[PDB]
């Protein structure tokens, strides 16, 4: 997570899609439906 | 002690948010919030009825009374 | 820059929900109960503490990925090539060669 | 075209609005971003290509679709921005620097918006900065979002939407319960008491053992439009692939024109060399030896300097 290759694939288009990237879901608090998330910045823009 | 939030408890066994308590909503199955809360008349979605009650305003003039004191039906107006 | 998609959660309103793994990337989705969430209209479930809901997320390759993506290459012993114009007397000749 | 829970609406407060933002993209080279909307744009109640209209999740007693004009609708970040195209949920704009990215239409009556807190700068392409494009100079390979809404960036899928159970689409009986929808509406309504129950209706129906309009849930079976994958909507209890739509303005290579600070005065002297330089906006100077190392530096130059 939070650095480069935090998600990769043999190609863009292919399916074989693999990925680290620390995402982690709260428990839903506000009235209203809502799925309160995070995650590391994107490792790509990171090293971008 | 008090529960996580520190705010009010509903009989219905859990604690809500203090704000919610007057939101025009009641999220427990007790008692809770209208019933303790300051209410406008109806929204403009509504039906302000004669004894003061809020309908949905696609059910008056739908042959129901829905409201106790039945505002919502009359024939000479619907 | 990975798009996290977070479909739309799957809510139960008399029981609890598997997390059924996936193939996604990153798939990590998480159960939860409690949830009694509400929609814009109002509440989506029949009960209190017996909904719950699976809260799904994954992630996808950004739209404009497709441009600036970039490609991670494994680098071994590079061959040259060269290019070479040769000239010998009044005949000359150009020629690439590795 | 469904509605969502968007972080801002015309008070900054959180609230439900039809034209809550999804996501945000802003790869281009021009400053140009792609928006998806919850609403649909450019097309008509029936989901043909009406340009000059825009479809979205109703506001009031039953979720049906309305429509309304473009000129109510403002992409808007900072200040204004030039739309530069729209089609159903994605919107275009070139806009000014900001902190945040806010959509708004202005009805009046349906007078809203939606903002998300997205940090979009003035990004320039080349190796020297500058506030607009220079008119005489080199051009280099760049990319921008395609004003041509029929080009293809890609799909996003999307599935039928779930239950909507208005707190109206239900009702009480000072102690009962009962399912009043409009006439003639094909409700279903689904309601634990005691026991799970549930049954499809289309009048009132008085309820059995149920006490508090809590206890029960309705909602019509109103599959004719499609809804994206979006969270505020809740997926239904089959959430298979409905098809695709294509993601419109691709992000396409092209050419953009770079500006040509005017060229450095070099001084020469023993093994060394004086660059005099003048740029009134950052401008890259980049140096290496062509030896067996490369001792490569970098510098962003401004003003006038040595
Ligand atoms: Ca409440
Ligand atoms: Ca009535």
């Amino acid at each position: 997570p939070g650095a480069f290759g935090d998600i990769q694939a043999s190609s863009l288009d292919a399916t074989d899609i693999v990925a680290r990237t620390d995402i982690r879901l709260l428990k839903p608090s506000v009235k209203n439906i809502h799925v309160p998330y995070t995650q590391a910045v994107s490792g790509y823009e990171m090293w971008k | 002690a008090k529960c996580e939030p520190s705010q009010f408890q509903c009989t219905n066994g859990r604690c809500i948010t203090l704000l919610w308590k007057c939101d025009g909503d009641e999220d427990c199955v007790d008692g809770s919030d209208e019933k303790n809360c300051v209410k406008k008349t109806c929204a403009e979605s509504d039906f302000v009825c004669n004894n003061g009650q809020c309908v949905p305003s696609r059910w008056k003039c739908d042959g129901d009374p829905d409201c106790e004191d039945g505002s919502d039906e009359s024939p000479e107006q619907c | 820059r990975f798009h996290t998609v977070i479909p739309s959660p799957q809510v139960k309103c008399c029981g609890s929900l598997e997390c059924k793994a996936s193939s996604k990337a990153d798939y990590t989705c998480r159960v939860f109960g409690g949830v009694y969430p509400f929609m814009w209209g109002g509440a989506q479930c029949f009960c209190d503490s017996e909904n719950t809901q699976l809260s799904e997320a994954y992630v996808e390759f950004a739209p404009d990925c497709t441009i600036d993506h970039a490609v991670a290459l494994k680098v071994h012993t590079a061959a040259l090539k060269v290019g070479l114009r040769i000239v010998y007397g009044n005949t000359t000749a150009h020629l690439d060669t590795f | 075209p469904y509605l969502g829970f968007c972080p801002y609406c015309r008070h900054s407060a959180p609230c439900f609005s039809p034209i809550k933002i999804e996501n945000v993209w802003d790869e281009s080279d021009d400053g140009s971003i792609r928006i998806q909307v919850s609403a649909q744009f450019g097309y008509n109640q029936a989901g043909t290509a009406d340009v000059t209209k825009f479809r979205y999740m109703s506001y009031d007693h039953d979720h049906d679709i309305k429509e309304d004009s473009m000129e109510k609708i403002a992409i808007s970040t900072s200040g204004p921005c030039r739309r530069l195209g729209h089609k159903g949920y994605f919107l275009l704009a070139q806009c000014p620097p900001g902190d945040s990215v806010t959509v708004s239409i202005t009805s009046g009556a349906s007078e809203n918006s939606c903002t998300v807190e997205k940090k979009i700068r003035r990004k320039f392409v080349g190796r020297e900065e500058y506030l607009f494009p220079p008119v005489q100079g080199k051009l280099v390979k760049c990319h921008v979002y395609d004003r041509l809404k029929e080009t293809s960036a890609g799909y996003i899928t999307m599935h039928r939407p779930g239950p909507h159970a208005y707190k109206s689409y239900l009702k009480e009986a000072s102690g009962e319960v009962y399912i009043k929808p409009p006439s003639g509406k094909n409700v279903t309504y689904e309601c634990k008491c005691g026991d799970y129950s549930t049954g499809i209706v289309s009048t009132q129906t008085k309820m059995n053992g149920c006490t508090k309009a809590r206890q029960c849930i309705a909602y019509k079976l109103d599959q004719t439009k499609w809804v994206f994958n979006s969270p505020d909507l809740i997926r239904h209890t089959d959430h298979s692939v409905q098809g695709k739509l294509h993601i419109p303005f691709r992000l396409t290579p092209t050419v953009c024109p770079v500006p040509l600070a005017h060229t450095p005065t070099v001084t020469k002297w023993f093994k060394g060399i004086t660059l005099h330089l003048t740029a009134t906006r950052p401008t890259l100077l980049t140096t290496r030896k062509l030896g067996l190392r490369a001792d490569a530096t970098a510098e962003w130059i401004t003003g006038t300097t040595s």
